[PDB]
């Protein structure tokens, strides 16, 4: 107890915590699922394979 | 003033702006100008002092004429065509009417001294706010009038612009005159870009959004005005006023910061159309702009002005407002320079 | 303007359905990782400004901004491609349509060729 | 007085608190390890290593071969009575003039 | 190339991460193992150029600058440890971050390959420059130094980017093989005449030339010792490696644009070498010194012939180490008075006798003392010169012999003589300075054993 | 969460918690009188919250820990050397007053803040309003000079025409030969070093120019020592007083809304006391202001935010 007044940033905003990195897994899976797609969609156009 | 009728106001401001840049309908673009200054008329006048009158009232005779002119242009052009879809204007004469009414909107020389005026008498979001998106709008309209646009009178316009935000900004000493030379500045390469590419215009439009926002926002950050208020601010957060530095030096073109490529960008566009004069003096030009932007580095970062004994309160307490997106502002204002080719995502 | 007003241009589409016959960007793209770079100098950047640890504090919201500026920049990278791929198609297409405006011409070897020498002394 | 402003102080000599220093730094291990690293790696490795790389770079410039080349050149236009150095570089066969 | 780049770009973060007492020791060692991995560029060819990919190679000319920049890098680390020891840890990090980023700067500007990225990465170098100067200088002239440095190079270059974009609007490519292979002559025509003025004009007021050089001297004089180590040294050599590049595409109207920069040129030798003989100030006398090393190298480059491009690159190369030399001694002398005059402090070979070694040697290798790269450059150049006109060789003689002059003159000035009475804190030189000034003259003299590394790609 | 607009619409309305005795009951009074004590009794009967007198290590104290801070780093004055040496030729004079009026203008920002949050009022031993008298006791003596006085007016004026007025100067009214006994037999030598002259100049500027002014405003309750003893006596007044004084009645909540935005934000508090005017006693120079910024980053638990001080005890800074 250093601070004779409650910091605002005093314990973390586990909320903030849990949204923020439930986003950035959500886009990054979002994100490879799209390019697994698009892969797939170009080789089906070009009929490479 | 209430929260709920500043951000009623803020949306209005910005639903005139949307209105004009999505509106087929030389009526509903002269509605939504006209709608944008009645919203943004107490914005100008939120903080109440003599000043902030005066800049309102200025502003507000100066986008009346406009509008005015710009009216009449319509109905100029609505005589000889009796068209009112906003295309390739059929008189030579509305359309001049139109140019001139749009150059007096955005700010162009020789109507250029209501904008340090307003800036001068209005707080810093109020500029930031008027900068931004009142120049937003009529760009819009020039980029859809472009084809009629008077190459000579445009190019002329533009010209002015830039020698006289550069003479401005080497004489001014109050931070926001020196941003509205700036912004002036800064129209006219877009103006000059703008009969030939309107992709270029986008691009020099949205580095220039970026770079001023970023700087008028560490401005309110440190809570300075003038050129001696920001003397003291690296003695308090000496961060701050190295990302100042940056940003200055990237408002002033210096590769390999995000402001060199509009310059780049809109010196090979002009250069293609077989036209070496005009980029030669524009590029030019722009070494006043820099050197005010030198000069104000020189008292913020590169060098230790004397400070106060109060100074030492200040240490003791700490910045509690967060600004929304500064960060992002000032890396892509500084740091875009490689990933230029998005130029065509934006066409 | 030149690419506005195109035929069969859809308004307010990002990526229209002909942009899926492009092969899409790889993840190991330098400029993907460019921009991956910039999120994390705005994550530093963040830190400096808010006065926290800069290279060990804020590890959600640091994460987040690279991910942030990697989707958008993987977006922005299919649309220049296939904004650039539609301007080489018309370039060609064009050029096809107008052989008299666009005519082959004789090569001629440099034996035949006859260009002035200028002595440097 | 305009200002209240600290005095200018008087430089430090490394000597004074170290007589052993080399004058990297006022930390007596810290200037030593700075003193032997600079010189291990600059004098040591950088000259004398890359000197004898240098010198002993492969003839990648071909000067040894073009003399081979000038050599064998040399012996057989002499030996067959030919010009050692010919006239023209290329072959006014080939060549075209305008006429 | 990127087997150099990386490194650098590997030294900001190792340098940022590193702690307090460390970040020289780390910087100095790491510094000198890239210098040693940039060694491997001297294997260059005998035809054409090392092309590693469509956006940086290597040649004969380029190879030496590189190695040249990697070397110094470690120097310039060494004499910032001088001068910098009551700096805060951050302002440390900044002043280490600055010199890396002008080094990543000027090694890629070297081996870029088109010259629109030449030209970015060229002015890209001014930044930090400016930033080093007016933030670490010593004196009140440092910003208007940094102002009239800043401004003369743009003012220089900014036609120079109208003229590049121009060119490439014209022909197609400003790829350098491309416009080497596909060279058109320059028709004599005030187009192509103002064409050739914006490209040669943007690289002689970098060089500098005489009459635009005046940024020299307020530059040099008040950065620190780290800026002028870099400015003198390699900084100026952007300006002859540009015109070496870019003079493929002026021809033939260079044979007829070439008069007034010459003359311009060989006058400003000797009126810099004037200059020098009646200096006050150490610095001024080895920035004028700078000056008129570069209009040699100028009258070369504008001769243009093949004798004169090879003594380009050798001076080039020997005046950088050479330059750098002398301000590293300027600044120790400084650093132990406190001033720059050159007639305060006295009897320094007295005083320190492993000092006045150095500057004996020093200011040997500055007046061309053969067998010496200085000497085989200026040599070379004085022989073309002497087959372009015989009068270049009266020129030259008059400009040698004010050169020894004034190197002999500040030599006796600075070291022979009774020392001042009233200084009395002339401390015994340390082992960092004496290692600096070793390792700034050892590579002379083994270039002078192996000449042919630094003789350019006409060699 | 923190108030802001967002509370404002959502319904957190000032003048909701307002009460009758939600009042800020500045106590103006005298040196070396009854004041304190005054102040103290006031606030125990009427229920509000006393604020000790602004101080040095006042400022010192809401921030951080709330342990006093080095005078080197804070403040760089001292009231032993201005009554030792009032005349000196460091402005030490002029420097402590100008950081006494930021931190009692810091304090009334603070009590504003803390009534407008809770509702509760709030006694005040000396504001800034009643802080000018100081300054013209010392530039009568002779202490200070008028370029100094010029400066502390601008300050003054910037800073205090935003806040609303105090509520009584309850005027100890001790006579000079009485306060120079009281300072006698507190046996303190630097007070004692005190002349008759200066207390003389503090009452004058108090019955001729405060007085007068705050009458205007709001009511002055004016007490000897003797009245002072009886608190009930004045605490009876104090509610009794009823009229359309002051803009109080007149604000309204997007007024207060605003206050309250202003007030708990203390940089844009202490905004103006530190504008570009150069005179030599508070000017710092560059490279005294570099080492003394750098020991205040130096101390213990200030080189960052609050919550990301790892050597005080901070944990979970990686996800914070
Ligand atoms: C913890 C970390 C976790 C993540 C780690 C990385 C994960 C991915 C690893 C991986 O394998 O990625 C694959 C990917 C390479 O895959 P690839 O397909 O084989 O690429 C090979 C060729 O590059 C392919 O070349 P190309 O022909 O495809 O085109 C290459 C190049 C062609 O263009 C160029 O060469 C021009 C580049 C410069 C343009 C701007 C110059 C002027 C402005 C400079 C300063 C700007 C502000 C800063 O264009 C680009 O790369 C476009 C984007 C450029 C961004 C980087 C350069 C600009 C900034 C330079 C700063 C210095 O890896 C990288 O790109 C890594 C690069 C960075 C490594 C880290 C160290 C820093 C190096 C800096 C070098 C600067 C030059
Ligand atoms: C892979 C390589 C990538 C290289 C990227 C290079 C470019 C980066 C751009 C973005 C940089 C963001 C920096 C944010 C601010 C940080 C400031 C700070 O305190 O930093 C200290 C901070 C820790 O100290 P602290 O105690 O937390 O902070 C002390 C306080 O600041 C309290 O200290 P104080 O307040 O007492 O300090 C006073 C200081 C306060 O002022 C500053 O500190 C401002 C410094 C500049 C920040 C703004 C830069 C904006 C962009 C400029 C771009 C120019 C061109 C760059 C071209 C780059 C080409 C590669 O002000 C002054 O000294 C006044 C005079 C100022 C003179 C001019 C300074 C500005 C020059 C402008 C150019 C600077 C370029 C380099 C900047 C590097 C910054 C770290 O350390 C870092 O930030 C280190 C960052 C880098 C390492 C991160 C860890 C990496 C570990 C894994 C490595 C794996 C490698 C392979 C994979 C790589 C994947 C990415
Ligand atoms: C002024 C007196 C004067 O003419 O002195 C000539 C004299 C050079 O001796 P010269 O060889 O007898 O003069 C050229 C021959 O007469 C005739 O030479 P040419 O027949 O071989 O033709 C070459 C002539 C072809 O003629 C033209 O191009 C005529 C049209 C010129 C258009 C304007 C050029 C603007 C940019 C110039 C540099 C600005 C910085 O080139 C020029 O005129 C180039 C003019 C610029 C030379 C470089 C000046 C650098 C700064 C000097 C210090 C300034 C302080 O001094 C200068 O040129 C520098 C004067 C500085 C004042
Ligand atoms: C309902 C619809 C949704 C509304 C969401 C907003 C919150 C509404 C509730 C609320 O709290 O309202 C009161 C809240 C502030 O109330 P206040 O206490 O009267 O404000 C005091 C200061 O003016 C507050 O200003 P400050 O001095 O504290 O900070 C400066 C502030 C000043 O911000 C403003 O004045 C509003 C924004 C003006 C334009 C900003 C630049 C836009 C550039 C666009 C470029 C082209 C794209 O600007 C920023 O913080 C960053 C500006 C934006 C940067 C990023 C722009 C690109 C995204 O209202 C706003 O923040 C206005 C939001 C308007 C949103 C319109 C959406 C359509
Ligand atoms: C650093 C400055 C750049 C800032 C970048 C952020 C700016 C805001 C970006 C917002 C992106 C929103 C995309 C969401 C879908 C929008 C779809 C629609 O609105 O626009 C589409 C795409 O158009 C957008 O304008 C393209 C968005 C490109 C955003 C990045 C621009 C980068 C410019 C180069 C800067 C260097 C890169 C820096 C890293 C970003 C289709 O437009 P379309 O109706 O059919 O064409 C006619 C309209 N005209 C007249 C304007 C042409
Ligand atoms: C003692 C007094 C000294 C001062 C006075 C001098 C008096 C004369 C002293 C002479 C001493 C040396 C004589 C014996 C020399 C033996 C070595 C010499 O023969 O080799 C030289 C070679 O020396 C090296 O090449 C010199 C290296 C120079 C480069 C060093 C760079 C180190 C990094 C520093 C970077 C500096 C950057 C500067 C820009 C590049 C010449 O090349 P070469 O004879 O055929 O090599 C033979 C190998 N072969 C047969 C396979 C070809
Ligand atoms: C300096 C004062 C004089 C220079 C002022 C610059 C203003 C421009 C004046 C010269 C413009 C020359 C020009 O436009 O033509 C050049 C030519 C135009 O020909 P086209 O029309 O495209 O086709 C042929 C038509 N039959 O374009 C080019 O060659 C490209 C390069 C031209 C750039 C302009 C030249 C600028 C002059 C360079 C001087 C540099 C001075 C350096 C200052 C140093 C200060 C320390
Ligand atoms: C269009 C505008 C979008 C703005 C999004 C951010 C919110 C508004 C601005 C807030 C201030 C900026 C700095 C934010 C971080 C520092 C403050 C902090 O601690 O924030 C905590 C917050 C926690 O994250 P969380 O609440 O989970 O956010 C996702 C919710 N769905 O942390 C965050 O939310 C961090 C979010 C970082 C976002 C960076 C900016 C967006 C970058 C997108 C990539 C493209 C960039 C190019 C330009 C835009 C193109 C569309
Ligand atoms: N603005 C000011 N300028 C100079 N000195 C001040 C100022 N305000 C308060 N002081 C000093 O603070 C001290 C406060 O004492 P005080 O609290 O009145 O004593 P007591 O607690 O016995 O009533 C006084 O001695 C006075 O000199």
């Amino acid at each position: 107890k250093f601070y004779i007044r409650e910091p605002p940033h005093g314990s973390p905003d586990w909320l903030k915590v849990g949204l923020t990195l439930g986003t950035s897994v959500f886009l990054w899976i979002y994100l490879i699922k799209q390019h697994k797609e698009d892969v797939l969609e170009y080789k089906r156009r070009n009929g490479l394979e | 003033m209430n929260p709920i009728i500043y951000t009623t106001l803020i949306m209005t401001v910005m639903s005139g702006t949307m209105l004009v840049m999505i509106s087929s309908h030389w009526l509903l673009i002269w509605i939504g100008f006209e709608m944008n200054l009645l919203a943004m008329i107490p914005v100008l006048m939120k903080n109440f002092n003599p000043r902030a009158t005066e800049a309102a009232t200025k502003y507000f005779l100066t986008q009346a004429t406009a509008s005015m002119m710009l009216m009449m242009a319509i109905i100029i052009n609505l005589l000889y065509s009796g068209q009112w879809t906003i295309t390739k204007m059929f008189n030579p004469v509305a359309m001049t009417m139109m140019t001139m009414a749009l150059a007096m909107k955005l700010g162009l020389s020789p109507f250029h001294f209501w904008v340090p005026e307003v800036t001068q008498g209005i707080s810093l979001q109020a500029g930031l706010l008027l900068l931004t998106w009142q120049k937003l709008a009529p760009l819009s309209v020039l980029c859809q009038i472009s084809q009629s646009i008077n190459p000579n009178l445009m190019l002329t316009m533009a010209m002015l612009s830039i020698l006289i935000g550069g003479w401005g900004g080497l004489n001014q000493t109050q931070l926001r005159k020196i941003m509205a030379y700036s912004s002036i500045a800064h129209m006219g390469w877009m103006t000059a870009v703008l009969p030939y590419n309107t992709t270029m215009t986008i691009l020099n439009l949205l580095i220039y959004i970026t770079m001023t926002l970023a700087m008028f926002m560490l401005l309110i950050h440190s809570s300075a005005t003038t050129t001696l208020s920001l003397s003291h601010t690296w003695n308090k957060m000496p961060v701050i006023t190295s990302l100042m530095m940056v940003t200055l030096l990237s408002m002033g073109g210096l590769p390999p910061l995000s402001g060199f490529m509009p310059k780049w960008m809109i010196i090979q566009e002009m250069t293609k159309n077989e036209s070496i004069i005009m980029p030669t003096l524009m590029a030019m030009t722009a070494l006043l702009n820099l050197y005010f932007y030198m000069r104000l580095a020189y008292s913020s970062s590169l060098t230790m002005f004397p400070s106060t004994n109060n100074m030492k309160m200040k240490w003791q307490f700490e910045h509690t407002k967060q600004m929304k997106l500064l960060p992002t502002m000032i890396v892509l204002s500084t740091l875009v320079l490689p990933m230029t080719p998005a130029l065509s995502s934006l066409n | 303007t030149m690419m506005s007003g195109r035929p069969g241009r859809v308004p307010l589409q990002f990526l229209p359905n002909e942009a899926r016959s492009l092969p899409p960007p790889k993840l190991t793209d330098p400029r993907l990782v460019y921009m991956g770079f910039l999120g994390y100098c705005s994550g530093l950047i963040d830190n400096a400004i808010r006065r926290r640890p800069v290279v060990s504090a804020g590890l959600h919201r640091q994460l987040l901004y690279v991910t942030s500026f990697v989707f958008f920049g993987y977006y922005l990278l299919k649309r220049q491609d296939y904004m650039y791929a539609l301007r080489d198609h018309d370039m060609f297409a064009y050029v096809k349509s107008h052989p008299e405006d666009f005519p082959e011409k004789d090569k001629k070897t440099y034996g035949e060729i006859l260009e002035e020498f200028h002595p440097v002394r | 007085i305009r200002l209240q402003e600290d005095p200018d102080p008087e430089d430090e000599n490394l000597y004074e608190k170290n007589p052993d220093s080399h004058g990297y730094d006022k930390d007596p291990i810290v200037d030593l390890w700075n003193m032997r690293v600079v010189f291990f790696f600059g004098f040591s490795i950088v000259l004398v290593l890359g000197s004898t790389f240098v010198a002993y770079l492969p003839d990648y410039r071909m000067q040894e071969w073009a003399r081979r080349e000038a050599e064998r050149l040399v012996k057989y236009r002499e030996a067959n009575g030919l010009p050692l150095m010919e006239s023209n570089c290329f072959d006014p066969n080939k060549i075209q003039l305008p006429e | 190339m990127l087997k150099i780049i990386i490194p650098t770009t590997m030294l900001l973060p190792m340098t940022w991460m590193s702690k307090h007492n460390m970040i020289w020791i780390n910087a100095t060692v790491h510094s000198l193992l890239i210098s040693l991995i940039s060694l491997s560029l001297l294997n260059q060819l005998g035809e054409n150029s090392l092309n590693f990919s469509l956006t940086f190679f290597s040649d004969s000319l380029s190879a030496p600058l590189l190695v040249l920049t990697t070397w110094l890098l470690p120097l310039m680390l060494m004499a910032s440890q001088s001068h910098l020891s009551k700096e805060t840890t951050t302002r440390k990090k900044l002043y280490i971050t600055m010199l890396i980023l002008l080094q990543l700067f000027l090694i890629m500007t070297f081996t870029a390959t088109e010259l629109i990225l030449f030209y970015i990465l060229f002015e890209a170098t001014l930044v930090p420059t400016l930033i080093i100067i007016t933030r670490w200088g010593n004196q009140t002239e440092r910003l208007n130094a940094g102002l009239y440095f800043l401004f003369y190079t743009l003012a220089g270059s900014l036609p120079l980017l109208v003229a590049l974009v121009y060119i490439q609007n014209t022909t197609g490519s400003l790829n350098f093989l491309i416009i080497h292979y596909w060279s058109h002559p320059l028709s004599n025509s005030w187009s192509n005449i103002f064409m050739w003025l914006a490209c040669i004009m943007a690289f002689m007021v970098k060089m500098p030339l005489y009459g635009l050089h005046l940024w020299l001297p307020k530059a040099h004089v008040e950065a620190p010792i780290a800026g002028s180590m870099v400015l003198a040294a390699v900084l100026l050599k952007l300006g002859g490696y540009g015109m070496m590049r870019i003079t493929t595409i002026l021809n033939p109207l260079t044979n007829y644009m070439a008069y007034p920069f010459l003359m311009l040129s060989m006058w400003g030798m000797i009126m810099t070498s004037s200059i020098c003989l009646r200096q006050t100030d150490l610095k001024s006398l080895i920035a004028y010194s700078s000056v008129s090393h570069m209009a040699l190298v100028i009258v070369a480059i504008m001769i243009q012939t093949p004798w004169s491009f090879m003594g380009a690159t050798a001076l080039m190369i020997a005046h950088g180490l050479t330059s750098s030399m002398l301000f590293c001694l300027a600044n120790t002398n400084y650093e132990r008075v406190h001033s720059r005059t050159m007639i305060l402090a006295r009897g320094l070979q007295t005083l320190l006798p492993l000092m006045a070694t150095w500057w004996l040697v020093a200011s040997l290798t500055n007046l061309a003392l053969p067998p010496s790269i200085n000497l085989i450059g200026e040599l070379f150049i004085i022989t073309a010169s002497f087959s372009w006109s015989n009068i270049t060789i009266i020129l030259m003689g008059m400009n040698m012999m004010i050169t020894a002059l004034y190197s002999l003159y500040m030599l006796i000035t600075t070291q022979r003589g009774k020392y001042t009475h009233h200084i009395n804190n002339i401390k015994p030189s340390f082992t960092r300075e004496n290692a600096l000034m070793a390792l700034h003259i050892l590579p002379l003299l083994l270039l002078t054993l192996n000449p042919k590394m630094i003789l350019g790609p006409l060699y | 969460l923190q108030y802001g607009p967002l509370a404002f619409v959502l319904g957190e309305r000032t003048t909701r918690k307002l009460t009758e005795t939600s009042k800020v009951i500045t106590v103006d009074g005298n040196i070396c009188s009854g004041k304190g004590r005054l102040a103290r009794e006031i606030a125990e009967k009427l229920g509000l919250r006393h604020f000790p007198e602004a101080g040095i290590h006042y400022a010192d104290s809401t921030t951080g820990d709330g342990k006093p801070l080095d005078v080197q780093l804070s403040g760089n004055c001292s009231l032993e050397k201005f009554y030792d040496d009032p005349k000196s030729n460091d402005g030490n004079s002029y420097r402590l007053q100008s950081w006494l009026y930021a931190s009692r203008l810091l304090q009334y920002a603070d009590a504003l803040e803390h009534l407008l949050s809770t509702g509760q009022g709030v006694v005040l031993e000396r504001s800034i309003y009643s802080d000018f008298v100081f300054l013209e006791a010392m530039y009568r003596q002779g202490f200070i000079r008028k370029q100094c006085v010029e400066h502390y007016n601008e300050v003054k004026k910037v800073t205090a025409c935003e806040y609303l007025p105090p509520h009584v100067v309850v005027y100890v009214d001790v006579p000079v030969p009485e306060i120079q006994s009281r300072i006698q037999k507190k046996g303190n030598p630097h007070e004692m070093k005190i002349t008759a002259a200066y207390l003389q100049d503090i009452e004058n500027a108090y019955k001729k120019t405060f007085l007068p002014e705050m009458s205007e405003k709001c009511e002055v309750l004016q007490y000897s020592a003797r009245e002072a003893e009886d608190a009930e006596k004045v605490v009876e007044d104090i509610e009794y007083l009823k009229c359309d004084k002051g803009p109080w009645p007149d604000q309204d909540d997007r007024t207060f809304h605003r206050l309250r935005m202003l007030v708990q934000n203390k940089l844009e508090v202490l905004n103006y006391t530190t504008i570009p005017v150069y005179l030599p006693e508070i000017t710092i120079g560059a490279h005294q202001s570099d080492r003394v910024f750098q020991k205040f980053t130096e101390l213990p638990g200030r080189k960052y935010s609050p919550g990301y001080n790892e050597d005080v005890g901070d944990k979970w800074i990686w996800l914070k």
